[PDB]
């Protein structure tokens, strides 16, 4: 039988024989459209890293906000559908700010990713027998990087079809494949901050399109002390020359 | 196809379709247009006089004020602008009254924009063939504002726009006449690089113009078709050549 | 040509769809239900009392002949008789049985047949207007002993059409039947029959469901149904050995 | 071949039309004759009865119904949507008019209290229409008399003199032929019976024909003798024998 | 082109009374014909919508 | 498969007035194992055919027979949650049967509150029938009943019952039975009399090993109530039944 | 293609809604309706399609109605669907009144009653109304006033319309000899010679038509919704030599 | 403190050969206070007219879903409201309202244009039709009215004779009632005319 992914394909609620339902699948797929993104981990400090696909040169690249806060000592990124992000992240923090009432703590990293990933199962019943919300299962796929004492410093992979992973050093969207193989032999157990904020720096230039600069990417990174930041422009210029001035020799 | 429906089923490549579909209908659509300086903000839309048993002292005029101190225009279709309108300044006059301090523009775009994005959930319900444009200050402050939505549901800061018919003329004539770290500094100069950003594409007719200008104080105010003329003409000269 | 280009394009699984005829053919495909059985029923009318008769045919052994039945005693002075499978008999027979009550708990008397024939039609209609359910395969029979208008008899099918016959069969043989009927009363011009008793009315109508039906009837392969005044029950098995002895 | 804009009622096809209205219209045309003319002191509403089998009692279902005693009623086309009609559209004068107005209504108000519950079930899938027509007819004290007609459409055409059913152009086509503007009612009855003697096969009696009148009040129908103002009704069914006369006289 | 049946229907009354020739009377009539019948052959429904 | 058009749903009717999903549900409980129920003089006996699909599952409590309160039981076969949905029904309106009349519930207005509900699925568009036929007797206060139920919503009164694809046999050695035994057999001889037949039933599935299961109602031996077997009663009634058959 | 047809909810790619288009020709079935806007009062006028002899085409008007003591409409569309919006108009208007108590501005149903027809073009298995209007009023705002209404939304302010069937000549022999002033009474004179020169007919009687006239004309001032009687468009058309 | 009695505000109709009269006052104010000479009790809708006393807000708001309905009545069945219907509409569009009702003595007045007759009527608070056909009348004063319009009132009069009648039957009672009296007002009708005089008295 050869028709077994031409028809069981848009219904989300079908079954295929191959057991296989589709339509989140290709959910999957919208995600490794947009700009790539990294998330790297460390027992110092977590850290992120984007592009921006410069689309012309008059736009105030401020506002396309592929790394946010969502609490003092959380911060996400996405890499997929945009307005379906900010249907996710307005409930995402108001779980934190909410736990905030109910138990007076900064909450775990991993109870707000699995709030997350009990709301994008809204296709659906979600755990306690709720209903349905939606019908269109939707690609933001996360990188959840925060901190909490009961195990440190974290980050973690928040997809739509709900379950999710600790990864110790991500890459997702378009540059994944060429990237998540990348970090697959340059993470150590035992790197510190600032060898791994100029190695993310490495990546994304040989993935991206164009050359590298300050104004098609930038990063961030929390920590247990200060807290999440979005750097600066020229202190990410600071880094970039710094580079090449390791590369040369 | 048949991937091409609906608003709840995703290709097996990830778009979504209905909404790219929406966009074509912007481009048959008039102009539009928006600028910012420093001590100014403008908008500009080529209009049409077409029909002359049409009164024309209530012109078809594509902006309109959602409060003092904001103004909008759109494109698309206008069966549908009246829509978002009657709901965005009815928020807007719903937050001074819950709040006593009028809106910070970022709260204005992201309930344009919020009411897009509820109706491209669920099938049974059509998205807006609409595309905006604001433009206003916030109280009590200087800085120059401008924002754009889109039946996506996502929006964006630009410093130069223009969507409607025949953008992808005016764009890049403006990504040479502008630049971002020396805006023009007065209320003339953001009309001029305005208007000759429509006289590509408006078989310099005069009549066929519209501009709107804003300012702190809660200043708006329309322009006069003879200060267009003098506003137009002076740049004839100017291509005397 | 008839139903070509109804099978065809659609107007055959749809209720709520007019073919161009004007036809719509669900609910004129719902009495092709109502001979599933092969069951072929009766009633007529008398000077105070009326009858009702069924086939009640001999299946496989392992039954319980007490409890198959197609005569629903309804409320009193009420009853009525199916054509059709039984779970579409029941509830339309339970739709009712809660029906007449409550006119009694809101108008202070029972209801007659008529507007018990004009009520249960008057939702077969709509159920033939929305989609809430099919539309009952059944065509089913009522009679009482009215104060006002005597003996009555009435009739509803699927559509909501309901007429007040004065004695009507039904089932896959109602052509040979009805004649054996007709022929009848255009000898006498009585609506009625006469036989004042309840009994000798039975007796008339049984012989006619012989002669013109095709065959011999026991005891065990009937059931059958009367109405009186006060009153509505079903019957013993000696009226036919009360009858051939005479002739 | 089909036309794949007729299967359903929201759908516009390019000539700007719908679907399923268009063979209702149709299901009454196979239907049976009915009509009703009109004249200067009284309005007369008619049509037969095809009995089908001789067996039925051709008298326990009436085409003809009363809606208020000034106003009266008959159907050509399709029987169980008129009676669940009726039954909510007398209600609708002792519901939204009488009761906040004390009193039973004119005739067109009414009709547009019947062509709203005749076009709530042609604005939503999941409801066939109402299969049959109307001629509504009756009387009011400040436009006089009248006649209405009610399509499954919603619509209602006025009129004068008009059939309906199969036999209809056979008909209209002899109401002119013998219609005038100073008839008087019982004038215009027994045309409006020699109309139905042509669209008709068998037998043309009492016990195969039903229809009403409109006229004066009928008091003695009434039943409460003793009040100077409440005249009674103004619609009376004409029994048998009141009409197996007049055939003998023509 | 209706004209063409006109001038031919009009001569159409002469054979009948087997008149050669006519008159305008003979075109006044033909006007009844063409017109009016067309007017007359399918504005007879009565079912419509404003 | 006469239609093509007129399966894809419910609710409508053929040319035939047939409706033909309920004509494919049937052929859901043939693909089921055998139960039965005989009735009695004083009361009923139910029993089943109990596969065994390993050697790994645990004997006796993975019963099949659903008791409902106290006084009828309902025994399936077909597709057991269908079934096990519908008791689950039928074990709370009885209460609500109770708690308005004080009495427990008959076993005919027991039925009527079933066949009745059934019914109501193959009329409707957005459901699914059931694939069950189910068997359910027991005592009340004018004698025993015993019933059969069957997706078309049809239930009629029966001396015997058998289902499955152990249809066509059981309904012989049962039709024996009423032919010697007009009289009403006892509650001590029929229960022996049931393990005869589904160990001749099993002939369909001579592969593999089973297990077998009882349980009755009647007024003598149990006072009025419902109950399993256990002991003597059972193990010689195995021993009477591959007996007789070797 | 994939036919983008079936939902008017459904976006075709060039970005088109087919099955809004598809009302604005099921306009053309209907039967024209006119109004020019004067310098001292606007006229308006209709036509009809069936007009058979034994119907009372009298008393009844079909398509020209009123509002309020301001306000008149002129319908081209659909009948089953234009009791259901000019009651609704009517009932916009009181319950404007009734809480500021002063009249209804034109500019507001229109607003209002268009966005209710767009509020059906959106959402849910709806249809769109099959509709056209012409209004006519006064207001101290801007004071005489014509306004349009189609099947969408969407709404204009204009001088002089004919809607419904063959408007194409109906505007191009209109526009032609509109005359800037036109007085009342050689406004209608117009009005007749387009409806005179557009139709199918040739006979134009006095039963098939209607025309009415809004009026500032009397003294302490005041507005009339004057509509004209069977027995007064026969002086109208005898005057002409028609 | 009952809403009946805080503002104040007597009416009066009465009918007469081919004529009828209607009347009110005009004080209007707190518990024993007053602020306004000039608040028209009456009203008029089409060539019926009706008048209203009690609780200001429920006169002020009886005027408007009046007037919100019988301009439809006349837009629906192109005819003007005749009082027979319109005496009870009052009635079943208060009697809605039997708990949380307003607080009302209303009247009404006019002819009915076919039978050029004259009619009036009385009502309560929760839509009891009195039909009297000499007089009416309602508002705080009513004991001090019934009496000095009985002696007064002969049947079959003439519109300034049945004029003056209304007057003082006005003017000898609301200068004895206690809540009332700042300047008056009258109607006298006919089958196709009517005028409106105002009255002298005291002041404040």
């Amino acid at each position: 039988m050869f028709l077994t992914r031409s028809e069981y394909d848009r219904g989300v609620s079908t079954f295929s024989p191959e057991g296989r339902l589709f339509q989140v699948e290709y959910s999957l797929e919208a995600i490794k459209l947009g700009s790539t993104a990294i998330g790297i981990a460390t027992k110092e400090g977590v850290v992120l890293g984007v592009e921006k696909r410069a689309t012309s040169p008059l736009l105030e690249s401020d506002s396309i906000e592929k790394i946010v806060e969502i609490d003092r000592h959380i911060g996400c990124a996405m890499s997929g559908l945009t307005a379906d992000a900010r249907s996710m992240i307005e409930h995402a923090r108001t779980a934190a700010v909410t736990h905030n009432l109910y138990y007076d703590e900064d909450i775990n990293v991993e109870s707000l990713t699995q709030s997350v990933c009990d709301l994008a199962l809204r296709f659906g019943e979600g755990a306690s027998g709720e209903e349905r919300l939606m019908s269109r299962p939707f690609g933001v796929a996360l990188l959840i990087a925060g901190h909490d004492a009961d195990d440190g410093y974290q980050l973690f992979h928040a997809e739509p079809s709900g379950t999710f992973y600790r990864y110790n050093a991500k890459a997702i969207g378009s540059g994944s494949e060429g990237a998540q193989a990348e970090l697959l032999n340059e993470w150590h157990s035992s790197l510190t901050l600032k060898e791994a904020e100029l190695l993310v720096l490495k990546i994304l230039k040989q993935v991206m399109e164009e050359k590298l600069d300050e104004n098609n990417a930038q990063l961030s990174c929390i920590t247990k002390q200060d807290g999440f930041k979005i750097y600066d422009n020229e202190k990410t210029a600071e880094l970039i020359k710094e580079l090449k001035e390791k590369e040369a020799a | 196809s048949g991937y091409d429906r609906a608003l709840s089923i995703f290709s097996p490549d990830g778009h979504i379709f209905q909404v790219e579909y929406a966009l074509e209908a912007v481009k048959r659509g008039t102009c539009a247009v928006g600028v910012k300086g420093k001590n100014c903000v403008v908008l500009g839309c080529e209009r049409r006089s077409t029909l002359k048993l049409q009164d024309t002292r209530i012109t078809p005029s594509k902006v309109s004020k959602i409060d003092s101190h904001v103004v909008l225009s759109f494109s698309g279709l206008n069966a549908d602008s009246r829509i978002l309108i009657e709901k965005a300044r009815v928020e807007a006059q719903s937050h001074r009254l819950t709040l006593e301090d009028p809106v910070t523009v970022e709260y204005l775009t992201r309930y344009v924009a919020g009411v897009q994005q509820r109706y491209t959930q669920s099938g049974g319900v059509r998205p807006f063939g609409v595309s905006t444009l604001i433009a206003g200050f916030d109280p009590r402050d200087d800085e120059p504002k401008l924002y754009q939505t889109e039946p996506s549901g996502i929006y964006s800061s630009w410093s130069a726009q223009t969507i409607g018919r025949n953008s992808k003329t005016v764009r890049e004539f403006l990504e040479k006449n502008y630049d971002r770290k020396e805006p023009p500094a007065t209320v003339e100069e953001c009309v001029k690089l305005t208007v000759r950003s429509l006289l590509e594409v408006v078989q310099t007719g005069a009549k066929n113009i519209e501009i709107t200008v804003v300012k702190p104080d809660s200043d708006i105010v329309a322009l006069s078709s003879e200060e267009i003329n003098q506003y137009v003409t002076q740049i004839e000269q100017e291509k005397q050549e | 040509s008839g139903a070509a280009a109804a099978s065809a394009a659609g107007y055959d699984r749809h209720i709520t769809i007019f073919s161009p005829e004007g036809r719509l053919y669900q609910v004129e495909y719902a009495f092709k239900a109502t001979n599933q059985t092969n069951i072929n029923s009766l009633a007529v009318r008398g000077k105070d009392c009326t009858v009702v008769i069924s086939q009640k045919k001999v299946p496989d052994k392992l039954l319980d002949p007490t409890t198959v039945s197609y005569i629903f005693c309804i409320s009193r002075t009420i009853g009525m008789v199916v054509n059709g499978p039984i779970p579409d008999a029941r509830n339309a027979a339970l739709r009712a049985k809660a029906e007449a009550a409550e006119f009694r708990y809101k108008y202070g008397y029972d209801m007659p047949c008529d507007v018990l024939a004009k009520r249960m039609a008057n939702l077969s209609q709509i159920y033939t207007q929305r989609a809430y359910m099919r539309p009952l395969g059944v065509i089913l029979t009522f009679v009482s002993v009215d104060e006002e208008l005597g003996p009555s008899i009435y009739k509803t099918d699927p559509a909501g059409y309901y007429v007040g016959y004065k004695a009507t069969a039904t089932g896959p043989k109602q052509q040979e039947i009805t004649t054996n009927l007709e022929n009848h009363f255009k000898k006498s011009k009585i609506d009625h029959i006469n036989e004042e008793s309840w009994e000798k009315v039975v007796e008339f109508a049984i012989t006619h469901m012989i002669d013109a039906l095709g065959t011999e009837f026991s005891k065990n392969d009937l059931e059958v149904g009367v109405a009186t005044k006060d009153k509505f029950f079903t019957l013993s098995a000696e009226n036919i050995e009360e009858r051939l002895v005479a002739i | 071949m089909t036309d794949r804009y007729s299967f359903s009622l929201t759908t516009f096809s390019p000539s700007g039309k719908l679907g399923q209205i268009d063979y209702a219209l149709t299901a009454v045309k196979q239907g049976v004759t009915s009509l009703g003319i009109k004249a200067t002191n009284g309005v007369v509403i008619a049509t037969e009865k095809k009995s089908s089998s001789p067996l039925a009692m051709s008298e326990t279902l009436s085409k003809v119904s009363l809606l208020t005693p000034d106003i009266g009623a008959v159907y050509s086309g399709m029987g169980p949507d008129y009676r669940v009609l009726v039954d909510k559209s007398r209600k609708v004068a002792h519901t939204s008019y009488k009761r906040i107005y004390g009193e039973y209504p004119p005739t067109k108000l009414l009709v547009s209290e019947v062509a709203k519950i005749m076009q709530e079930a042609t604005q939503s899938g999941g409801v066939r229409p109402f299969g049959v027509s109307l001629l509504i007819a009756g009387h009011d004290e400040f436009n006089g008399f009248s006649l209405y007609q009610v399509d499954p459409s919603g619509s209602y055409f006025p009129w004068k003199a008009t059939a309906i059913g199969k036999g209809s152009v056979a008909a209209k086509t002899f109401l002119e032929k013998r219609w005038n503007d100073e008839l008087e009612l019982e004038d215009a009855i027994h045309i409006a019976l020699l109309t139905l003697k042509e669209s008709v096969e068998g037998e043309f009696n009492g016990d195969t024909i039903e229809l009403a009148i409109i006229g004066d009040e009928n008091p003695d129908l009434l039943g409460y003798t003793g009040i100077p103002t409440d005249k009674g009704p103004r619609f009376r069914k004409l029994t048998s024998q009141e009409i197996n006369d007049r055939l003998e006289a023509l | 082109a209706d004209v063409k049946g006109v001038c031919t229907e009009a001569g159409m009354y002469a054979l009948r009374e087997r008149r050669i020739h006519v008159t305008q009377e003979d075109f006044e009539l033909a006007v009844g014909k063409v017109m009016n019948k067309n007017q007359e052959t399918a504005i007879s429904v009565a079912k419509l919508f404003k | 498969s006469i239609g093509t058009g007129y399966d894809l749903s419910n609710s409508v009717f053929s040319p035939d007035g047939r409706n033909f999903q309920v004509e494919y549900a049937v052929k859901a409980v043939e693909n089921g194992t055998t139960s039965i129920g005989i009735k009695c003089n004083d009361g009923v006996v139910f029993a089943v055919e109990k596969l065994i699909t390993s050697k790994l599952l645990v004997p006796q409590k993975n019963v099949k027979i659903q008791v409902v309160d106290r006084h009828i039981g309902c025994v399936y076969s077909g597709l057991i949650p269908d079934g096990r949905h519908l008791v689950n029904r039928g074990r709370e309106e009885a209460a609500s049967f109770k708690k308005l009349y004080k009495t427990p519930i008959p076993i005919p207005a027991f039925a009527d509150r079933l066949g009745q509900y059934v019914q109501a699925h193959t009329l409707y568009n957005s459901v699914r029938p059931f694939g069950v036929s189910t068997i359910f007797g027991g005592v009340d206060k004018n004698g025993a009943h015993l019933y059969m139920l069957e997706p078309s919503g049809s239930y009629w009164g029966y001396k015997g019952a058998a289902t499955g694809k152990g249809r066509q046999s059981a309904k012989a050695e049962l039709e024996k039975l009423v032919d010697h035994h007009p009289e009403g057999l006892s509650a001590r001889e029929a229960v022996k009399q049931a393990a005869k037949i589904i160990y001749l039933a099993h002939e369909d599935n001579k592969e593999k090993d089973f297990e077998l299961e009882i349980s009755w109602c009647s007024l003598s031996e149990t006072n009025g109530l419902h109950k399993f077997v256990k002991g003597d009663l059972l193990q010689e009634a195995i021993d009477f039944a591959q007996k007789e058959i070797n | 293609s994939r036919r983008y047809d079936s939902r008017t909810t459904i976006f075709s790619p060039e970005g088109r809604l087919y099955q809004v288009e598809y009302a604005l020709e099921s306009i053309s079935h209907a039967g024209t309706a006119i109004g020019i806007m004067a310098s001292d009062g606007i006229v308006l006028a209709a036509e009809r399609k069936v007009t058979s002899t034994l119907l009372e085409q009298d008393t009844s008007t079909e398509k020209l109605y009123k509002l309020n003591d301001k306000i008149a409409v002129a319908v081209a569309g659909l009948t089953a669907d234009a009791e259901i919006l000019i009651n609704t108009a009517r009932i916009h208007a009181q319950n404007y009144l009734k809480t500021y108590n002063e009249d209804i501005p034109v500019e507001i149903l229109v607003r209002r009653l268009s966005d209710i027809k767009q509020g059906y073009t959106q959402h849910g298995g709806l249809r769109p109304f099959g509709v056209s209007f012409i209004y006519a009023g006064y207001d101290d705002r801007y004071g005489y006033q014509l306004y349009t209404s189609n099947p969408s939304g969407n709404y204009t302010g204009w001088k002089a319309i004919s809607v419904g069937a063959n408007t194409s000549a109906a505007q191009t022999l209109l526009q032609m000899d509109y005359k800037d002033d036109m007085k009342v009474d050689d406004a209608i004179e117009l009005a007749l010679k387009t409806l005179s020169k557009t139709t199918d007919s040739s006979a134009l009687t006095y039963d098939r038509l209607e025309f009415a006239t809004i009026r500032k004309g009397a003294n302490d001032g005041e507005v009339y919704q004057k509509i004209f009687k069977p027995q007064e468009i026969k002086d109208i058309l005898v005057k002409t030599g028609i | 403190s009952d809403p009946s009695s805080i503002n104040g505000g007597i009416v009066v109709a009465m009918t007469g050969k081919d004529c009828v009269a209607i009347a009110c006052d005009l004080r209007l104010g707190s518990q024993s206070l007053g602020v306004s000479n000039k608040f028209e009790k009456i009203f008029h809708y089409g060539h019926v007219f009706l008048g209203i006393t009690g609780l200001a807000t429920d006169v002020t708001t009886l005027n408007e879903m009046f007037r919100y309905k019988t301009n439809l009545y006349k837009l629906k069945e192109e005819r003007a409201i005749e009082p027979e219907t319109f005496t009870q509409l009052v009635s079943s569009s208060l009697y809605e309202r039997r708990f949380g009702p307003y607080f009302v003595g209303p009247v009404v007045a006019g002819i009915n244009s076919k039978s050029g007759k004259p009619f009036i009527a009385g009502f309560d608070l929760i839509g009891c039709i009195d039909e009297a056909k000499d007089f009416i009348v309602s508002g705080t004063a009513s004991d001090q009215l019934f009496g000095m319009c009985e002696s007064l009132y002969e049947p079959n009069l003439e519109p300034e004779d049945l004029f003056e009648t209304i007057s003082q039957a006005l003017l000898n009672a609301a200068d004895r009632d206690a809540l009332s009296g700042w300047g008056a007002v009258v109607y006298i009708i006919k089958k196709d005319e009517v005028v409106k005089r105002y009255l002298k008295m005291r002041q404040d």
